[PDB]
């Protein structure tokens, strides 16, 4: 979304509100991340706790480990609630675009007052905690899916062709899997054809290789500053922190059928997180509940059984497919019906013009006779 | 759809290409640039003699001396400067006197 | 009038993907086409026994 | 020769001169005027990247105790190999 | 890279496109301005510099 | 307050006029060389020192742990020792920008300090001095600019073979 | 001291706005190799191996709009500095060598130490890695002066023949009507024999050894590239 | 908020100046978008008449430079140094005496090293002029 | 044919022999342009483009260009 | 060329069958194997750490033929003269009866 001056004086006029409610928003969420990582560091595995060094096989580069260094706290139900860990996702996001603007405003001084300016322009970087009413909210919401459609297409279209440049599926389950993958939101995936996809990737790409500009596509189109994004071991972090939160709310929802108790705001919020179910598609109670509904299938019985979802990347890549909207195509189709080199027409045809016209024209067949029978006769008469 | 080179401005687009697609290279290029200004610019008048000129220097006009006469008035004029101080002469004012009568 | 085609080659192009053959998805694709008839009916057929068993 | 002059750059328009002090002088006067006022403190990385760096180098320069004799940068005349003067 | 185009058989074809008649007269202003160099600098009138001896281009760059 | 910007045009006016520079100068400028090793020194010390204290668990184990390269006996037992010292107590391991900002600006903050501290200890020993560049220095700090050809304005010292210029 | 100048290409900047206003294809290249680096199927790379494609083709279109003209009369390389030429190779291959030095992949350099264990380590396997690290940049340096002395001679070479030609053709145009008009036509004709013999391997040498200056940034690049095998 | 980082932010109407637009597009679109004007790396076209056109205006333009701005430095030096060492003594002359000098200087340059060097070698027992001539 | 390095190109054949020889050929919806047609000189009937304007006047209008470059000097010379 | 994996801990020969310049560095001699240059490239080929051979070397090439090789060419120090001009030490100080100027206070 680009800026302008209303949403600039929105935001001057919250400023100081926004602040002091992102402050106690800070107090809240730094509780509810201590009971987490207590309960973490307490009943974690031992890899998960002591870090585990996962290294690609090419050049030895250390990244974070699907199944490792990511685990699922079955039992955080009894200390941690599920709205305490959308709450902690949210301020998470919050806190992550806050300290990228103090790091500026640190490094450069007071110099950064009209990049300031420029921030408060625009909600796309802005807190949530910046919108004091409901309208102010929804605009925040409309700048953040508009990002999110911004950038999700280019981490689809990265993935898609690297993969079929460089690899074909194996067999025609996988070839349908991958083909209806990537198709537009328009149309209803089905998970169970979708699935086998996530361990073909593996085979492919693990999380534990993902390439950092692939990785800068994701944290944009998850709203996840990427200046400056550095090594890829940091974003990367951010997103599995995010995906090992999001993982636990979905486990507990999952168990406890919190979903259908949910109400229609909270779950319109719920699957906003996961990325499923963009503000501008005024979607109701019913396409919530399928896409939330298809998003557990996917995950697949594994998920409940052992806490291990599917490929990260794959899961990425379905759940932004919802932001993949169709290609844009507006115009009457009587359009159709000019022309587009009028302004030729006054040239005319020269010589070489007028020569094809005649070789390859109606004629065509008449010219090539009367010409194969003229070189027939020519090279008789020199032999 | 969004793609930076159809979509993002000139300047833009090329603050993105040299700082997220060849950042390094942009990065060489400005020391190269550093070490050509720092190193590398500088003429001293034989050599502008020798080689500055297309034809050959013209001593039958010495344009840098004319050149070099107007930068030192200029200097003079524009920063009040005695050139009759001892420091430049090396001589007092009454001595400079003494040898302009001798003279 | 084909967006499509016009959104795919231009993220394609824009995310460094260059290339304009993709030898592997044509080999993936190119023997398809629509069945005839007699293909159709053994299909059918194939589904019906299927669904009996 | 003559051949050889042909390989020279034919859309030549305009040269300038300036002196290193001079030029120096007023980089540094610039430089001063931006990192001079109070919102920008000294400890910030800003400040530090226009200052250390360049106070190292004159540093260095100051502390160098060399035994040969470096000719002047800026000379009238510095083709003359038996004339570091 | 030299796919196709207007060419003629022969000379009298040069007129038939303009782009080849344009060709032609840069090719008549070439080959015929040899013949004026010839006729200029081999003339009977034509007198070397009595001052040539004084300076020239080789002890300026020796 | 900001010393550098007004030692900048000190320093470039002591290399242009370098001739006069007493032995005094040369040991002060040698002693701010040994200072600045010596804060990069401690800076890098600090920076290892946090490096090593934010390091994982299983990162330490193998950086401290088997083969030994030279299996001299000492090798394996300092390894040891501080693998146990270090894995004994529970330690904050953070990942990403979080142990980078740990491991910098406690760093990048203690350089720059001693950084500051040290020119401000440069200009004062300058100030301090009785030569033409603490001359210089005072006449900078008083007036605010710099007085160029100074040393022949004041008649500066020279060697006895040099003093004909003064000869008025 | 600050020279303004003017590069030589205006005129084609200028055919380039009107001719490229409105797309089209490409499909030949002077160097394509930097579009297929790998040949084996199921082989995938997790470095950006494509990230060169985009400096090679503005390369080869700067070096063939500058070379390839100037063998049109009085044309200039306005480039065409030796210390120029290795700024240009200093930043390209410098470039790519830090972006894999910047990995802090200590073991991508196993490669350079020669040989297998029974060789001496010091007094074989050493040396060659010594005499390897130092052929890198002797590749490089190399890569530039070839690129710069192939021009010089050929163009020295160029107008060397083309006065001995324009002085034949002057002053000895006038024995087509003397007795001796043989001789001048069997030297006016190995001359003319000469300036196509000329024209076409200055042609063909300006594109090759774009080719190569290419080749050799890729081949560097090659040099450290590990391919994944899929599963 | 200030300037858009879009280009479809626009600053003028789709009609603005269409009608030589058209006929410029109308210029570059008749010859060059061809099937068989195939480019080498966007330099080499395919269509010959481009060629035939492209480089005899190259070259006039080239030469035309040469000859007024170029190798008019050396003439003149060569006028002056042979004929008094300065401009005022060349401008003593007539038209005529200039331009049999600079015509000298053409022979000259056309003879280069293969022609007699009794052009700038002085024989002995001469009687023309030295070098000390003016000195 | 060939006009030095351009080449004349030439339609490759598509029909077969059994087919071109039950082709008819009719000259008379031809164009006046092309009629008796022949690859080895094609553009023979080819209009002019300028009536009356022949190659070799434009060779000798670019020798007398080349002529007035090389002698207008030679009869209102210009002083330096 | 081709991918590299670590050797195990199982598959490391070793310290002892580790060959110096002259002789393997067993007991009674194992301090010598820090000074030893070849017996560490040994033990280091033998563990698979080559690149602690190879890093330092092309490296230092780097650091030579970009930032050192100029800086020796235009501020190195060259060969001191036969007849050397060293200072008197008589510069610099303030003539007598000169009155400087009070510091700041
Ligand atoms: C005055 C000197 C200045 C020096 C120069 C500075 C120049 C600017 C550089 C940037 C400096 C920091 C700016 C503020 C950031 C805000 C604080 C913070 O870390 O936020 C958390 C957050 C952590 O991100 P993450 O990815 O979630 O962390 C993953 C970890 O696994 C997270 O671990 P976890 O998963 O276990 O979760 C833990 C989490 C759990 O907690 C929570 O969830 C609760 C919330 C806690 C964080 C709250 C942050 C709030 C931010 C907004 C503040 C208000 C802004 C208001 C603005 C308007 C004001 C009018 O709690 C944390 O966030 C703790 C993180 C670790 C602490 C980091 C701080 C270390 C430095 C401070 C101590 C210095 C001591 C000096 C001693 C000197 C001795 C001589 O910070 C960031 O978003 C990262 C910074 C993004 C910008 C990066 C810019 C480049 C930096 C390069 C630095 C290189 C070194 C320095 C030299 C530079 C030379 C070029
Ligand atoms: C046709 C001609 C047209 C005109 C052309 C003009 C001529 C241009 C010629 C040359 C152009 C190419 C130059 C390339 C250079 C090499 C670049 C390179 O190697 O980059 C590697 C690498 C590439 O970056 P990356 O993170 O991988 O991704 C870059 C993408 O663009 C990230 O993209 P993304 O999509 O992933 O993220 C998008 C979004 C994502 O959203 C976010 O990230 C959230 C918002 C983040 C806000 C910023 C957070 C910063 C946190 C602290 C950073 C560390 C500070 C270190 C300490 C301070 C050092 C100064 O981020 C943003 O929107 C960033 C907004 C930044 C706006 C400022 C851009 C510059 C405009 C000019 C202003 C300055 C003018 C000075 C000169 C004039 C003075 C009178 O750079 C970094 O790692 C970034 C380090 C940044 C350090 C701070 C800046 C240092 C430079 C000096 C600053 C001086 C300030 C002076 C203030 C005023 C004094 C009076
Ligand atoms: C990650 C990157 C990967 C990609 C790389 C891509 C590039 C390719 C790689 C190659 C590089 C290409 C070059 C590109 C251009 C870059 C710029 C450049 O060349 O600038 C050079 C440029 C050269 O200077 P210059 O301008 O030519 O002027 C020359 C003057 O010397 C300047 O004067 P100054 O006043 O600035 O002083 C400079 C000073 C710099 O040094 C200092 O200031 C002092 C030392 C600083 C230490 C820093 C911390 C180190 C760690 C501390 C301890 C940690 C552990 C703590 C716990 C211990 C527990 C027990 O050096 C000296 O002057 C020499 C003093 C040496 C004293 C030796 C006394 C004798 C006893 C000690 C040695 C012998 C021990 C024998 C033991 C035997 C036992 C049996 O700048 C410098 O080198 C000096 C300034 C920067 C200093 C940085 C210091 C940190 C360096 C990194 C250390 C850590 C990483 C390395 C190890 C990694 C292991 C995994
Ligand atoms: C205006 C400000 C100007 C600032 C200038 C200073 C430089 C820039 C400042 C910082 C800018 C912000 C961005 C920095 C890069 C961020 C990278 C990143 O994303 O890291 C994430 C990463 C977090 O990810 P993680 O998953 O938690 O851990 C990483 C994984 O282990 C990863 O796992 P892995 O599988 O990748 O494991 C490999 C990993 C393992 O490494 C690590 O990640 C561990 C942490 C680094 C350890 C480094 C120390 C190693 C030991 C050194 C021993 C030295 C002994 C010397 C003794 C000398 C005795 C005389 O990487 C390595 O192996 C690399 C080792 C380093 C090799 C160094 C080679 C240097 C060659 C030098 C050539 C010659 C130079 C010239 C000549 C000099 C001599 C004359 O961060 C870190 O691990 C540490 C980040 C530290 C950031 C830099 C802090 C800067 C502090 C500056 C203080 C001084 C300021 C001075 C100001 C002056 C006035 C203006
Ligand atoms: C003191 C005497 C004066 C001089 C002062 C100089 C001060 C110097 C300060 C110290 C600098 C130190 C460092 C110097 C390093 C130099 C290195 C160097 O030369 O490298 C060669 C290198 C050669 O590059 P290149 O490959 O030839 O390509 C560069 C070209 O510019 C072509 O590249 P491109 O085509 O890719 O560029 C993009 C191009 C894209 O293409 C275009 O846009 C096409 C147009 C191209 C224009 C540029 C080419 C210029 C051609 C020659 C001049 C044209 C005729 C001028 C007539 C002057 C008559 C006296 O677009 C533009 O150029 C944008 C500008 C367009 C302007 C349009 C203006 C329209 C006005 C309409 C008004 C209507 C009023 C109606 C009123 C009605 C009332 C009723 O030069 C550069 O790269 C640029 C060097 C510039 C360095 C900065 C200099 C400081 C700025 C000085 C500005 C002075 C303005 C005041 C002048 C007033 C008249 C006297
Ligand atoms: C007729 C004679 C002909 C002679 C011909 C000789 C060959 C000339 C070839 C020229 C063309 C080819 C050029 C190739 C490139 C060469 C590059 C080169 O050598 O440059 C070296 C030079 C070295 O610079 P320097 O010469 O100013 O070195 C200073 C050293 N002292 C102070 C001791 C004198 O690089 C530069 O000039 C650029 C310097 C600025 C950019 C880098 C800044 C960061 C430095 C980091 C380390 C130090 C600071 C601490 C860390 C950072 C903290 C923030
Ligand atoms: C931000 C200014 C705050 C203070 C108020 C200054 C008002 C000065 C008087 C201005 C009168 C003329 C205004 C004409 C309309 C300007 C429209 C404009 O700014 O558009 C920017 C437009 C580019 O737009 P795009 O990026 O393509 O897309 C825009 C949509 N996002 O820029 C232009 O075309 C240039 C227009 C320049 C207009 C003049 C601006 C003058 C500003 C001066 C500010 C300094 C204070 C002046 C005080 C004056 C007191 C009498
Ligand atoms: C957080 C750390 C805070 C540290 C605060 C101060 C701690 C107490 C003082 C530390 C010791 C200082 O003592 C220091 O000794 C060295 C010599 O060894 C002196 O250095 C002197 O001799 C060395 C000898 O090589 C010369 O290179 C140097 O040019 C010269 O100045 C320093 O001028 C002096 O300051």
């Amino acid at each position: 979304m680009q800026g302008s001056w209303s949403v600039l004086k929105k935001n001057c006029s919250n400023f100081f509100p926004g602040l002091l409610a992102f402050a106690q928003q800070t107090q809240e969420a730094y509780g509810i991340w201590l009971r987490i990582y207590n309960r973490q560091q307490k009943y974690g595995p031992t890899d998960f706790v002591e870090q585990s060094e996962t290294f690609s096989p090419d050049y030895h580069k250390r990244f974070h480990s699907q199944d490792k260094n990511m685990w699922v706290d079955k039992e955080l139900c009894t200390e941690v609630s599920q709205k305490e860990v959308a709450r902690l996702m949210t301020y998470k996001l919050d806190m992550w675009r806050m300290a990228h603007c103090a790091g500026a405003l640190l490094a450069t001084g007071g110099y950064a007052i009209p990049f300031g300016l420029f921030w408060l322009a625009n909600d796309t970087w802005v807190p949530s905690s910046f919108n004091l009413t409901g309208e102010e909210l929804r605009a925040w919401r409309e700048a953040q899916d508009l990002y999110r459609y911004r950038s999700a297409p280019s981490y689809l279209t990265d993935t898609k062709w690297h993969f079929d440049f460089h690899a074909y599926p194996w067999n025609e389950t996988q070839e349908r899997a991958w083909d209806d993958l990537f198709e537009k939101n328009d149309v209803r995936r089905d998970p169970k054809v979708v699935r086998p996809a996530a361990e073909m990737y593996d085979g492919f790409i693990k999380f534990e290789l993902i390439r950092r500009k692939s990785l800068r596509h994701l944290c944009r189109s998850m709203n996840i500053p990427t200046f400056p994004m550095l090594a890829r071991l940091c974003n990367g972090t951010r997103v599995r922190d995010y995906w090992n939160l999001a993982w636990c709310e979905d486990y507990m929802v999952i168990t406890q059928r919190l979903h259908e108790s949910m109400t229609d705001e909270e779950l319109y919020d719920y699957a906003w997180r996961r990325y499923l179910a963009p503000y501008d598609k005024n979607l109701n109670r019913e396409q919530l509940m399928e896409r939330v509904e298809d998003y557990f299938e996917f995950l697949g019985p594994d998920f409940v059984a052992h806490g291990k979802a599917p490929n990260l990347v794959i899961l990425t890549n379905y759940v932004l497919g919802y932001y993949n909207d169709p290609a844009y195509l507006e115009g009457d189709i009587s359009e159709l019906d000019k022309n587009d080199y009028d302004h030729l027409a006054s040239w005319g045809k020269d010589a070489f013009l007028r020569r094809l016209e005649f070789e390859n024209g109606p004629l065509r067949d008449q010219v090539e006779a009367h010409t194969q029978r003229l070189l027939a006769e020519r090279a008789a008469i020199a032999k | 759809v969004y793609t930076r080179w159809k979509c993002d401005r000139l300047p833009v687009f090329q603050l993105k290409l040299f700082t997220q697609e060849y950042p390094m290279h942009a990065a060489v290029g400005i020391f190269t640039i550093i070490f050509l200004w720092k190193h590398m610019s500088h003429c001293s008048e034989e050599t502008e003699r020798k080689y500055g000129w297309w034809a050959g220097y013209p001593y039958w006009r010495d344009p840098i001396a004319r050149r070099n006469e107007t930068k030192y008035k200029q200097m003079i004029i524009n920063n009040d400067v005695d050139i009759t101080h001892p420091k430049w002469t090396g001589c007092s004012v009454e001595q400079l006197e003494e040898l302009s009568r001798v003279v | 009038w084909c967006p499509e085609v016009r959104d795919r080659a231009e993220l394609e192009v824009d995310i460094t993907g260059w290339q304009w053959w993709s030898p592997l998805e044509e080999r993936r694709l190119l023997p398809v086409r629509l069945r005839s008839v007699n293909e159709v009916r053994e299909i059918m057929s194939k589904t019906q026994a299927k669904k009996s068993a | 020769s003559n051949p050889a002059d042909h390989f020279r750059p034919n859309l030549k328009a305009l040269t300038l001169y300036a002196e290193r002090q001079h030029y120096v002088d007023r980089w540094l006067h610039v430089k001063e005027r931006w990192l001079a006022p109070w919102y920008l403190p000294w400890w910030s990385p800003l400040f530090q990247l226009g200052t250390w760096y360049s106070q190292r180098s004159r540093n260095l320069f100051l502390v160098e105790n060399h035994l040969s004799y470096r000719p002047y940068k800026f000379r009238r005349n510095d083709e003359d190999r038996n004339n570091p003067y | 890279m030299l796919l196709g185009g207007f060419v003629p058989r022969r000379f009298s074809q040069f007129n038939r496109d303009p782009c080849w008649m344009f060709f032609i007269f840069s090719v008549g202003f070439w080959l015929g301005e040899y013949p004026a160099m010839m006729i200029k600098y081999n003339a009977r009138d034509l007198v070397y510099d009595p001052h040539r001896y004084v300076w020239s281009h080789h002890d300026d760059h020796h | 307050t900001k010393y550098e910007l007004k030692m900048q045009y000190f320093d470039e006016w002591m290399i242009r006029w370098r001739k006069f520079q007493t032995e005094s100068d040369w040991e002060i400028e040698k002693g701010r060389q040994w200072w600045r090793r010596f804060n990069m020194a401690v800076s890098g010390a600090l920076f290892c020192g946090l490096v090593l204290y934010t390091s994982g668990t299983a990162t330490l184990k193998r950086q401290y742990g088997l083969p030994h390269f030279f299996d001299i006996g000492v090798d394996g037992q300092a390894k040891e020792t501080m693998l146990k010292t270090l894995t004994s107590r529970w330690r904050y391991t953070p990942q990403g920008y979080g142990r980078v900002l740990i491991t910098g600006v406690p760093t990048y903050i203690l350089f720059v300090t001693l950084e500051h501290y040290r020119e401000r200890r440069r200009m004062q020993q300058y100030l301090q001095q009785n030569t033409v560049f603490g001359e210089q220095m005072r006449r900078l700090l008083s007036t605010g600019k710099i007085e160029e050809y100074l040393p022949v304005n004041i008649k500066a010292t020279l060697p006895a073979s040099q003093q004909a210029i003064y000869n008025y | 001291m600050f020279l303004f100048f003017f590069c030589d290409l205006f005129w084609l900047r200028l055919l380039l706005c009107m001719y490229y206003c409105v797309w089209s294809r490409l499909c030949f290249i002077v160097y394509f190799n930097c579009l297929m680096l790998i040949f084996d199927f199921l082989l995938f790379c997790l470095f950006d191996l494509y990230l060169f494609v985009g400096l090679c083709l503005f390369l080869l279109l700067w070096f063939m709009l500058f070379n390839l003209y100037s063998l049109i009369l009085y044309y200039c390389i306005t480039y065409l500095n030796l210390y120029l030429l290795f700024c240009i190779v200093f930043l390209l291959y410098i470039a790519f060598l830090f972006l894999f030095c910047f990995l802090c992949d200590f073991f991508l350099f196993n490669n350079l130490l020669v040989g297998d264990s029974f060789m001496d380590v010091f007094f074989i396997r050493f040396l060659l890695c010594f005499l390897e690290c130092f052929s890198l940049l002797c590749r490089c340096l190399s890569t530039f002066l070839r690129l710069f002395c192939n021009l010089l001679s050929s163009h020295f070479l160029l107008l060397m023949f083309f006065d001995f030609f324009y002085f034949i053709f002057v002053f000895f145009f006038y024995g087509v009507f003397c007795y001796w008009f043989i001789l001048f036509i069997f030297v006016f004709c190995f001359c003319l024999l000469f300036y196509v013999f000329l024209y076409l391997l200055d042609l063909f040498a300006a594109i090759l050894q774009l080719f190569i200056f290419c080749n050799m940034i890729l081949q560097l690049i090659m040099d450290f590239l590990l391919f994944l095998l899929f599963v | 908020v200030l300037f858009s980082t879009y280009r479809s932010s626009r600053l003028v109407s789709k009609e603005f100046l269409h009608g030589p637009v058209m006929r410029f597009r109308a210029l570059g679109e008749y010859y060059f978008q061809r099937a068989w004007n195939g480019t080498l790396n966007w330099a080499l076209p395919g269509e010959y008449r481009l060629y035939a056109v492209m480089i005899p205006f190259i070259y006039f333009y080239h030469r035309w430079h040469n000859d007024h701005t170029l190798d008019r430095d050396h003439v003149e030096k060569a006028m002056i140094m042979r004929w008094g060492g300065t401009l005022e003594d060349v401008r003593k002359l007539s038209a005529k005496d200039q331009l049999r000098v600079r015509c000298f200087t053409d022979i000259e340059k056309l003879y280069s090293a293969y022609g007699p060097k009794d052009t700038y070698l002085q024989p002995p027992g001469d009687t023309l002029p030295g070098k000390d001539f003016y000195r | 044919y060939n006009m030095l390095v351009f080449r004349d190109p030439k339609r490759r054949p598509q029909l077969s022999e059994e087919e071109r020889a039950k082709v008819v050929v009719n000259q008379a919806e031809w164009p006046e342009e092309f009629k008796d047609f022949d690859p080895d000189d094609p553009y023979k009937n080819s209009p002019e483009i300028i009536k009356g304007m022949s190659s070799w006047n434009l060779f000798l209008w670019g020798v007398e260009c080349a002529f007035i470059y090389q002698f207008y000097e030679l009869v209102f010379p210009k002083s330096i | 060329g081709e991918l590299f994996v670590r050797p195990k801990l199982e598959e490391i020969p070793p310290a002892d069958q580790c060959r110096g310049f002259f002789g393997p560095l067993n007991d009674s001699l194992k301090f010598l194997r820090l000074l030893d240059i070849k017996w560490m490239m040994n033990r280091a080929v033998a563990m698979r750490r080559e690149y602690l051979i190879a890093t330092p070397t092309l490296f230092t090439f780097i650091w030579m033929f970009t930032w050192k090789g100029a800086v020796i060419y235009f501020w190195g120090d060259r060969a001191p003269p036969r007849r050397m001009d060293w200072n008197t030490e008589e510069t610099g100080r303030l003539p007598l009866g000169f009155k400087p100027t009070p510091a700041p206070l």
